[PDB]
């Protein structure tokens, strides 16, 4: 589990 | 340039094919001709920009990480060492991606943004600004990684005003912006709780607009808060 | 060419960074580098080349199978003509594919092959001809398709010959080849018949030389094995 | 299931 950003 | 010779139109379908095709660099360079075109993007033709660019630079970032992360198990006290090649991979690497960020930095510049009138055009190209110099930043190193991090706060920030004023909650183009400069925060500008605040605003103020939508756009909105609710979930 | 001025061992080095990293295009520049230096390749360093080029090639092949499918759909009647796009991008493709196996194919003709005694590389490099003649084989059609399916055919000919003097019925080479050349029969040269025969005899021979083995080399041999009877199991 | 070559 990472950081995520707009997929 | 490349692609100077080639109609508008044909840029655009070529573009859908290269989509179908998994070949995303060909799909870039296609929507660079495009825009050098100089006319306005559409809606859609805006979003293949998008899925274009960010595809060959999130290859760039993961390779990157790769090689980083090897470069630095080097740099550890017991290692062996291996001579310069492990550096100059990674600046090769390093190097490729800057160029990427600034083609499309480039495109933003010239003149797509200041042409870029309706709230939804402009906050979508601010929001790429704010992307694309947060991906430099990401790489920086020296005496220029403040001035690329206000680069990237700025846009950002401008973005949000913007969006704040003339886009509901739930518009699925505020809520990217909030989620990336929520990432922004956390892992460029160290500032976690900045991050976590603006996550959490996002999505209360989007799950109390959401009665207000059909079945489909309920769907894309809730889409995108699920993911501010996993790094929610991350960091506290 | 541009790796003129490297270190052969840099090169290798890089080449499984490069892995590492899946930037395969990178790899296949570092190993052209390599082989380019004129020196025989080790056993590791035959497979770091077809690593590479195998990646490069494959994500070709499968975007020309995706568009070659869009263009054949578009030839269909009741379908609406869009102009000169499909072909023109599949072309384009087509085009960069025969670049690559061009480039091995030189590769293997200066001088990898005709240097190559041990039957462990001759078989290695003579399979690896076969291979990137069946790739241009697949998208060939003019008068030329006969003779390339001839090349392909005859490379993997003697290479059979070879390793069936020369090689237990285990050996990963042996088996891989003869998978391969029995891939070529079903697809390539409409020898359905053939391939079933050849995939049926290679594993019923390698099954009864087994108990030769230490318990690395029978994983390695009964993994090729599962795909022979995998393709056996579609085909019959 | 598809045809497959070696991997
Ligand atoms: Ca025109
Ligand atoms: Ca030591
Ligand atoms: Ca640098
Ligand atoms: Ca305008
Ligand atoms: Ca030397
Ligand atoms: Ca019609
Ligand atoms: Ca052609
Ligand atoms: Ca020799
Ligand atoms: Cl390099
Ligand atoms: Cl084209």
């Amino acid at each position: 589990a990472r950081t995520v950003s707009v997929s | 340039g490349a692609m100077g010779s080639m109609e508008r139109a044909s840029l655009i379908q070529k573009a859908k094919l290269a989509e179908q095709a998994e070949r995303y660099e060909d799909m870039a360079a296609f929507m660079k001709g495009a825009v050098e075109k100089g006319e306005e993007l559409s809606c859609e033709e805006r979003n293949l920009l998008s899925v274009a660019y960010k595809n060959v630079v999130g290859g760039q970032r993961a390779a990157w990480r790769v090689l980083s992360s090897i470069e630095q198990k080097s740099n550890e006290e017991g290692s062996e060492e291996k001579g310069p090649e492990v550096r100059e991979y990674r600046e090769k690497v390093e190097t490729e991606l800057q160029g990427v960020c600034d083609t499309v930095l480039g495109l933003l510049d010239s003149h797509l943004i200041k042409e870029a009138g309706d709230a939804e055009s402009r906050v979508f190209y601010l929001k790429m600004k704010g992307d694309y110099y947060r991906y430099l930043a990401e790489v920086a190193t020296g005496d220029d990684k403040k001035r690329i991090i206000d680069s990237a706060r700025s846009a950002y920030q401008e973005a949000m005003d913007i969006s704040k004023k003339e886009m509901p909650p739930t518009n699925p183009i505020r809520l990217g912006l909030a989620l990336n400069f929520s990432v922004f925060h956390y892992e460029i500008a160290n500032s976690p709780e900045e991050a976590i605040s603006l996550a959490k605003t996002t999505f209360d103020e989007a799950m109390a607009d959401l009665h207000t939508l059909s079945e489909d756009s309920y769907k894309d909105s809730t889409l995108i808060m699920q993911l501010l609710r996993d790094n929610l979930t991350l960091w506290t």
